[PDB]
């Protein structure tokens, strides 16, 4: 998971 | 927004697209390309093709089951970028080239277009 | 094998498969959650979740148009995970975290209830 | 297009  | 995105989703979707297709679940459209036939699922021909999104947002064609693609279609073109549309893989080589970038043109599918024409102008 | 692979093809596969989604083209199921309505592809659905893949498995509910899902799943968590399905993007925030990931739980969304279960966490 |  990222911050997109 | 403030949203988190799990980067492998689109590939893990497109995977398991592609292994509902081998397993023959849920296609709905069988393509004619001369003496083969090809199935599918409507909604990943759209989402790939220029052409099909034009075939499957008609009001009338929507709802056929059975596509015929020109004659002059080669079924190995169509067979490689059925491939490439479930996988993302393209398996171009001297001896296809030619009839996946013509096959490409006519499914509207820029990206290979683009790619086949740049390995053509390397062999030139 | 000797492919080539075109990297943005999975996430632009599925962004046009969101498109769809908006413009209602060949959404193909109705998920009923108490009094409000989802329309979707069940492809999409199967390739996303463990228990959509289930049902549209089974001989006998392949062919439904509508699905109704258990009373006690919240609507607005649901509309959170149909997004993250056609997105990759998941709407994750302190008010609506719980109901999330009890929907995920149920939709057998493991990435997704791997990653409500590490926010929890870290704000215990 | 990538080497995979
Ligand atoms: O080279 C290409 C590939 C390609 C795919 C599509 N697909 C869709 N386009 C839109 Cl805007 N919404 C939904 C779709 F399924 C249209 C045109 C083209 N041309
Ligand atoms: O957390 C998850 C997400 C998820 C998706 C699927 N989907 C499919 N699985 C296979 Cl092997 N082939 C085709 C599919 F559409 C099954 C289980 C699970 N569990
Ligand atoms: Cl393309
Ligand atoms: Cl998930």
């Amino acid at each position: 998971w990222v911050i997109p | 927004d403030s949203c988190i995105q799990f980067t492998r989703h689109a590939s893990d979707v497109l995977l398991n697209l592609n292994r509902l297709r081998s397993r023959d679940i849920l296609t709905d459209v069988v393509i004619v390309v001369s003496r083969e036939q090809f199935r599918a699922h409507k909604t990943v021909l759209m989402a790939c093709s220029g052409l099909f999104y034009s075939i499957f947002t008609d009001q009338l064609k929507c709802n056929l089951s059975v596509i015929n693609l020109d004659p002059e279609i080669n079924p190995e073109g169509f067979c490689i970028l059925l491939d490439f549309m479930y996988t993302s893989r393209l398996n171009l080589r001297e001896g296809n080239i030619m009839a996946v970038m013509a096959t490409a043109m006519y499914l509207q599918m820029e990206h290979v277009v683009d790619t086949c024409r740049k390995f053509i102008k390397a062999s030139e």
